[PDB]
């Protein structure tokens, strides 16, 4: 501080200033997101797919900043996504809007040893009565609209219009094939990207769905010993053309000899490894192809790690290079294996159905990934929100319809308590409007208009805005009795977690 | 790891998207200035449209890349509709920029786009008119008059009406695709304009003269055609060698053993199945000497676009060797007939076992008229094929474009709000398209456009400004004829191609 | 290049405050946790006077000395480094003012002596003998934990603190070198600070959960080879003759299956049952086939529990380190009533506990294993060092600046000598004493003099040891509260101040030395 030396990225002014500033400015995404929005972010991690996103996690994945809080705080926001898929586009803006509320009190000179407490105290008071404002619950998880209702806040939060069929599709996916007894799996039920068809045509094909081509035959038996090999067939010794015509009529044969009789013993020992399906991370040679069909081994011409990973995951596989007679440490998991036409594409389908280890797989059909990923993003954050492992989601008013409910809870409780925390608690009664504004922003009105008319509804529970004409002038969309609902789980987290972030980030001076 | 937030990046997106439309402003009716564009590769780069230079231009913008890909999403389908989508979505983006400062920014942004784009397609298929085989035309007489639409619209001459049926021949023969990759067209310098030809298979413009080329057959009724992606020349297999001499007997030999292989190379396909051998790559003296020793046909340096469509036509395969090849990999016709047309040694390939190729042969006896019609053939093709595919035929040239924005100016009254601004912008976008072909018609756009509006307060059936006639009147009755399908296509693009990035004013980029 | 007289002296008092200016935000429950993404380049968080220093790479010469003296203090204490640093520059303020009013640094230091004495004598004069009791130890625990962390998380750390202090008293050690064991645990929440009556073992095995639950332990902690090697080596490495390598490789596996079959002989000899577990623990790794041969028999064979384990295992369990399996008795091994191989987060953490003659009772801290979990890992350890002193001393005075209004005010009342030659160092000394009670009091928005005059007079009136409420900056009574200063803690920081406060005062010139 008074030294030429030592270190800091934070402190003094900065702690009061820079640590609050950009952490807020992060919220611009979540300021436009979480709840129905057409507003999106083109995020180019340079993939040659230029990625539309409102999802904070993969917005913040690129974002890097010297502000130690904003450096850190994305942790709690990403620690959130781990715990709930939805509510994450809520996390960053709420505290971010709740932050400079304290900084204004810092301009008033209300201490860091003071203000955040009242937040934390009203963070209690929230999570105290936050379970009281729980209303519904998602009970039968085989049921569509108990699942698709939770989904109907969550995908909605990420993205608006596509949500409805997705919610159906995701509930029609029956992520309840996992009994949700404490069981859920992100790889077993997986997204499978299919270029073309519709995204309304995007389906759930149970099993493991590989848009990669099943080559030659299908499995000998449906309980396969699944040969998942990074390079089982790279070719053994390749043919050549020398003269821009032929090299030599004589030199042609000996390389097929090495190719064939190796890939003979190769695929014969792909048969002697007992592989019913050989799953090739690399290419296939037509000789091994011929061998894969004679030796009766389902062949997959090419495999992305997307296959190989889930293969290693599900099958117990290890994707292996082979120029040699193999052995299966992969074996199978699967009770069924197929070439099915899904996306109306010939698809490598590994399959079985159980409660546990069961692969029941989303198949997304879309012209691009930016279609099939951000929507998947929108999708899976409901699938993620489906993951509670308390089967009843304890559905609160969705669409953030509990804002106005807790808002008058906290502001009345901020009236009760004396001392500077009464402000902080009343300041905690404030940042509610962020998403109602974030809605009203992408909807196009100020939360004041919204929230004051929803200060007129007082205790309501149902009405809260979104992206819609109802969210502009009427200040009302019915987000409790809706079809649009959200679990108490992410309610337990985001209010606390975004606080857990905001706790010490003003305290950190160095 | 870079982003610009808010309106500043948003508005910044449009011009990068718009400037390319300022090129295509009217590139369909071509007239304007065309600069030969030489890129950093030394490549002189031009187009018959906007898309090919769009193919050539790249941006770091996602935005400017989107409508590119979108116009390309519209391009490769019809082969057309690029400039249309290129102008319209950018025009939306162009027009919302002042609105953006007022703000459209609430996601009242995206709604009236697609909400009003259905109103168009709601008007499209209700005003759409379907064509058939017995209907007003053979559907060949349509594809005649849709060629007479597409061919004649640009000039040329009554061969445009002659070609109008003639282009439809290989069309009807091959009609599956919207485009010619089976069909193709053979440019003929020589003959004359009044006769242009069509072959039920590929017909090679020229194959190439050698030693013994005259002494090799120019005619087969039973071509078994080695289709070569690969050359056979004196360089292909060397004649150079040497050997030790205390006796000069071996001078003949050490060259002759290599000589036998040049022979054997070409002969081994010749011996196996091959009469005709078509190489797309050179044939040199000592090789063609053996090809002249064979007198089963030799070719080299021939078009592969014909040679691979010969594979399509024949049923043989493009051959990467002269050896290791069977008799089935050989192309086959019931006609190999080489009768030189002009300077083109002209191989008749017809009677193919399949004849997936049927190629129209445009014969001009001169260079200019052809490439104008050959450009109008793609026009005809992109139309006459699609005129079959979608028999429902809308009309262009501000037919509905002025008639839609007519109602879509009329649709403004019921909107009011923030998106009534969009409605007007959405409306006149339809009319900014003919707003050029007016100039290509020599017309002032706006008065003519306003006339057309009045003409759509009077008429409004097909009425529009047609650079086709350089008039203002019914398009479909002016023989402005294109299927109504591409409309929805373009209009699915038009409003939606714009709404992508305007949904994003915060655009992140990364080095990785 | 040189800086003469006041120049080098100005550099002294200059750097000192930013230290304290951290501490004014770092001191006590009033202080604030400090995330350092710069200091070492690491992403960090800390509360302490000593630790924030060393975490930084500090380029200032005056501050090159500064991380030194609180180190030895934080060793003993854990608190007062957050404090001693305050009094030094607060003393450097006075000492500056007196040379600012003119004086030598010698005739300054001369008055420190009796002032240091009378206060160090006042240490005796005040020193509160507190019968050292988990309750009182909780207080001395939490006061340092509250000093560094939430009073909430203080009491969270306090238990495991006050847990293992009676358990290290169980080891008849007044200090604590064992059951100092603070075990990070992979968890969604750092909220859990727990106690394990025995170790938390590292790897159950690379073939996991062999016997995962061992409720009667026969512990063989063995640096032996059940992994000798399975791979290709000739003399132990790659020799120039390739054919000569794999010749010894089998005998390497066989010398494992020597030790493996010895366990089949040993587990038999030891146990004869999966009921009372024979436990292989290897300082090296263990072959999965060794594991497989052992695991199916009901044996748990641990690998690469570290040498600290090899001790604490041999130690806490009544265990042994026996480097040949061969055949051994259960009593040739130690015993622990619970050995359980436990997975929360990634790694399976085998808990060898109920350890007979525990020499290590592990303090479990679950969490993300971030600087956060470290942030509760240092305060406990720091709080441990505090209650370590609280175990060490039988006398602990109150905290919360309750001492100086008893201490400084007396020296403020009187020059210890009652002569001016002392006053020159007594004014400096007695003043600097009051920084800690006044700073957080004024940090709370409560003016020092009005806050001090109470706590001063409230000592003068009542004879009371009278604390500050560090968050509310008000006069409190720290004798009852539980914010309490070890006689071991408070004594050295006085010395630590004085020892570093004289020479730097006595050095008026600095020059580049090379």
């Amino acid at each position: 501080m008074l030294k030429e030396g030592a270190k800091h990225f934070s402190g003094l002014e900065e702690a009061v200033y820079r640590n609050i500033q950009a952490c807020k400015e992060l919220a611009q995404t979540t300021r436009t997101a979480y709840g129905p929005n057409g507003m999106n972010k083109m995020v180019i991690n340079h993939l040659e797919k230029l990625f539309v996103t409102n999802d904070a996690a993969t917005i913040l994945r690129e974002l890097e900043v010297q502000h130690p809080a904003a450096k850190m705080i994305v942790m709690a926001s990403h620690m959130q996504e781990q715990e709930v898929g939805d509510g994450t586009n809520f996390v960053l803006v709420f505290a971010g809007a709740l932050l400079e509320l304290a900084e204004e009190l810092l301009r008033i000179g209300l201490s860091v040893s003071e203000v955040i407490e009242g937040y934390e105290i009203a963070c209690r008071k929230a999570h105290e009565i936050l379970p009281n404002l729980v209303c519904c619950s998602a009970k039968n998880l085989r049921d569509i609209d108990e699942v698709s209702s939770l989904l109907r806040t969550s995908i909605m939060s990420k993205q608006y219009g596509n949500e409805v069929f997705l919610a159906k599709l995701i509930a029609q996916a029956c992520v309840s094939i996992f009994p949700d007894s404490g069981h859920f799996n992100v790889d077993n039920i997986r997204v499978c990207k299919i270029l073309g068809s519709g995204i309304s045509s995007s389906s759930v094909l149970h099993g493991m769905v590989f848009k990669k081509e099943t080559e030659g035959d299908v499995t000998s038996v449906k309980d396969a010993k699944i040969a998942v090999y990074s390079c089982p067939f790279d070719g053994m010794i390749t043919e050549t053309k020398g003269t821009v015509l032929i090299k030599t009529a004589e030199e042609l044969m000996n390389f097929s000899k090495g190719e064939e009789n190796l890939m003979d013993a190769q695929v014969k020992a792909i048969a002697d490894t007992g592989a019913n399906v050989v799953v090739t991370g690399g290419k296939v040679a037509d000789m091994a192809l011929h061998y894969a069909n004679k030796y009766n081994i389902m062949l997959v011409r090419l495999n992305s790690k997307w296959d190989l990973r889930r293969l290693c995951k599900t099958v117990g596989a290890t994707a292996l290079p082979r120029l040699t007679p193999p052995v299966l440490e992969e074996m199978g998991h699967c009770d069924s294996v197929y070439l099915s036409e899904v996306g109306d594409t010939q698809v490598v389908v590994f399959k079985h159905e159980k409660e546990d280890g069961a692969i029941s797989t989303i198949v997304l059909r879309g012209s691009t990934d930016n279609l099939m990923d951000d929507i998947e993003r929108a999708v899976d954050d409901g699938v993620n929100t489906f993951k509670v492992l308390t089967r009843d989601k304890r559905l609160v008013p969705g669409g953030g319809a509990t804002e106005i409910e807790l808002a008058k809870q906290i502001t009345s409780y901020g009236e009760t308590c004396p001392g500077l925390e009464q402000y902080a608690i009343k300041k905690f009664a404030e940042a509610f409007e962020a998403i109602p504004r974030a809605l009203a922003e992408n909807s196009g009105v100020k939360a004041n208009e919204v929230i004051s008319k929803l200060y007129a509804v007082h205790q309501e529970g149902n009405k809260n805005v979104g992206l819609d004409i109802e969210a502009e002038v009427p200040a009302v969309k019915d987000m409790l009795e809706a079809g649009i609902l959200d679990t108490y789980l992410g309610k337990y987290w985001a209010i606390k977690l975004a606080t857990n972030a905001a706790v010490t980030v003003l305290r950190v001076d160095q | 790891t870079d982003s610009s937030q808010g309106i500043p990046q948003l508005v910044s997106n449009i011009s990068a998207c718009q400037v390319i439309a300022e090129a295509v402003r009217t590139t369909l009716g071509p007239r304007g200035m065309d600069k030969l564009i030489v890129d950093g590769r030394g490549k002189a780069t031009i187009s018959n449209d906007g898309a090919t230079i769009l193919k050539l231009l790249d941006v770091v913008h996602p935005a400017a890349k989107t409508l590119v890909d979108i116009a390309k999403s519209q391009d490769a389908e019809v082969g057309d509709g690029t400039t249309s989508v290129t102008l319209l979505a950018a025009e939306f983006l162009k027009q919302v920029k002042p609105y953006v400062e007022e703000g459209l920014h609430p996601q009242i942004i995206i709604r009236a786009f697609r909400t009003a784009t259905q109103l168009a397609v709601n008007k499209i298929k209700e005003i759409a008119v379907t064509v058939k085989k017995a209907d007003k035309v053979e559907q060949r007489k349509l594809l005649e008059k849709c060629a007479m639409t597409a061919l004649s619209s640009k000039l040329i001459s009554q061969q445009k009406a002659f070609f109008a049926k003639m282009v439809v021949d290989a069309v009807m023969m091959l009609d599956d695709l919207l485009q010619l990759k089976m069909i193709g067209i053979k440019k003929v310098q020589g003959g004359a304009l009044e006769d242009s030809q069509l072959v039920a298979g590929v017909a090679f413009k020229k194959t190439f003269s050698y030693a013994g080329f005259e002494m090799q057959p120019k005619k087969y009724h039973n071509p078994k055609i080695a289709l070569l992606n690969v050359e056979l020349e004196l360089k292909a297999e060397k004649d150079n060698a040497e050997i030790r001499v205390h006796t000069v007997e071996d001078y003949q030999a050490i060259v002759d053993a290599e000589w036998n292989i040049l022979y054997d190379k070409l002969e081994k396909i010749h011996h196996s199945g091959a009469k005709v051998v078509l190489s797309k790559l050179p044939i040199g003296d000592v090789a063609t000497q053996y090809f002249a020793d064979r007198d089963m046909f030799c070719a080299g340096r021939v078009p592969e676009e014909d040679l691979k469509r010969t594979m399509m036509a024949c049923g043989g395969s493009i051959q990467t060797s002269v050896n290791a090849l069977s008799a089935d990999v050989l192309g086959r016709c019931q006609v190999f007939e080489e009768t030189q047309i002009g300077g083109e040694r002209y191989n008749f390939f017809t009677g193919c076992p399949k004849a997936k190729t049927c190629t129209f042969i445009l014969r001009g006896g001169a260079e200019q008229f052809m490439e104008e019609t050959e450009r109008s053939l793609h026009d005809a093709i992109m139309i006459v094929r699609r005129a079959i595919k979608n028999d429902s035929v809308v009309a262009g040239g501000g037919a509905i474009e002025m008639e839609l924005s007519k109602y879509l100016r009329d649709y403004s009254r019921t909107i009011p709000g923030k998106q009534q601004l969009l409605i007007g912008a959405y409306a006149k976008a339809l009319e900014i398209i003919p707003r050029q072909l007016c100039d290509n018609a020599g017309f002032d756009a706006t008065n003519i456009l306003n006339k057309l509006r009045a003409r759509h307060a009077q008429g409004g059936t097909w009425y529009g400004v047609d650079i086709n006639n350089e008039d203002i009147a019914d398009n479909f009755e002016a023989f402005v004829w294109e299927p109504a399908m591409v409309r929805i296509n373009a209009l699915t693009a038009a409003s939606e191609a714009a709404c992508l990035i305007v949904s994003v004013d915060e655009t992140i980029k990364n080095p990785r | 290049e040189v800086a003469r007289a006041q120049a080098a002296l100005a550099v002294n008092i200059s750097a000192a405050r930013g230290l304290q200016d951290v501490l004014r935000t770092n001191l006590g429950p009033k202080g604030t946790m400090k995330m350092l993404v710069s200091g070492a380049g690491d992403i960090k968080l800390t509360k302490d006077g000593n630790v924030l220093l060393h975490e930084m790479q500090i380029q200032h010469p005056t501050a090159s000395l500064i991380a030194k003296v609180a180190t030895a203090q934080d060793d003993i204490t854990g608190d007062g480094t957050t404090s001693n640093v305050l009094i030094i520059g607060e003393l450097l303020k006075q000492a500056d003012l007196y040379i600012s009013e003119g004086l030598h640094p010698r005739i300054i230091t001369e008055g420190f002596e009796a002032a240091k004495e009378k206060a160090l004598q006042f240490l005796e004069e005040v020193k509160v003998s507190r019968e050292m009791d988990r309750e009182t130890l909780i207080d001395v625990a939490r006061t340092s934990l509250r000093t560094k962390v939430h009073a909430e998380l203080a009491d969270v750390l306090t238990e495991a603190v006050v847990d293992s202090i009676l358990a290290i008293k169980k080891q008849d050690e007044p200090i604590d070198l064992f059951m100092i064991e603070i075990m990070e645990m992979k968890h969604k929440s750092e909220t859990d600070t727990s106690l394990i009556r025995g170790l938390v073992l590292d790897h159950g095995a690379r073939h996991p959960d062999m016997k995962k639950r061992v409720e009667d332990a026969y512990i063989l902690t063995c640096n032996v080879s059940l992994e000798y090697e399975k791979t290709e080596v000739n003399s132990g490495f790659f020799y120039k003759s390739a054919e000569e390598r794999e010749k010894l490789v089998k005998a390497e596996r066989k010398f494992i299956e020597d030790r493996v079959k010895k366990i089949i002989e040993l587990k038999r000899k030891v146990c004869g049952d999966s009921d009372k577990g024979f436990v292989v623990i290897n300082q090296k790794g263990i072959d999965p086939f060794s594991l497989d041969a052992l695991s199916k028999e009901g044996i748990v064979a641990l690998r690469r529990a570290k040498r600290r384990n090899m001790e604490r295992l041999t130690l806490a369990c009544g265990g042994v380190a026996l480097n040949s399996f061969d055949d051994l008795s259960p009593d040739c091994l130690g015993h622990a009533g619970l050995v359980y191989e436990y997975t929360l987060g990634e790694e399976k953490f085998t808990f060898i506990e109920k350890c007979n003659n525990p020499r290590s009772v592990t303090l479990l801290i679950k969490g993300p294993n971030k600087h956060t979990l470290t942030q509760i890992k240092d305060a406990v350890r720091d709080g441990l060092r505090a209650v370590k002193n609280a175990i060490d001393d039988g006398c602990v005075v109150p905290g919360a600046g309750a001492v100086e209004v008893a201490m400084a005010e007396a020296l403020i009342k009187h020059k210890p000598s009652v002569k001016g030659r002392a006053q020159l160092g007594v004014q400096a000394f007695a003043d600097a004493l009051l920084i800690i009670p006044k700073v957080l009091a004024q940090n709370s928005g409560f003016d020092l003099q009005e806050t001090l005059v109470k706590i001063q007079a409230e000592h003068s009136e009542s004879g009371q040891l009278v604390g500050v409420d560090l968050n509310t900056g008000e006069p409190m009574v720290a004798a009852e509260v539980g914010v309490w200063d070890n006689y071991c803690v408070k004594k050295q920081l006085l010395h630590s101040c004085t020892v570093i406060a004289t020479n730097i005062l006595l050095v008026d010139e600095i020059m580049r030395a090379g």
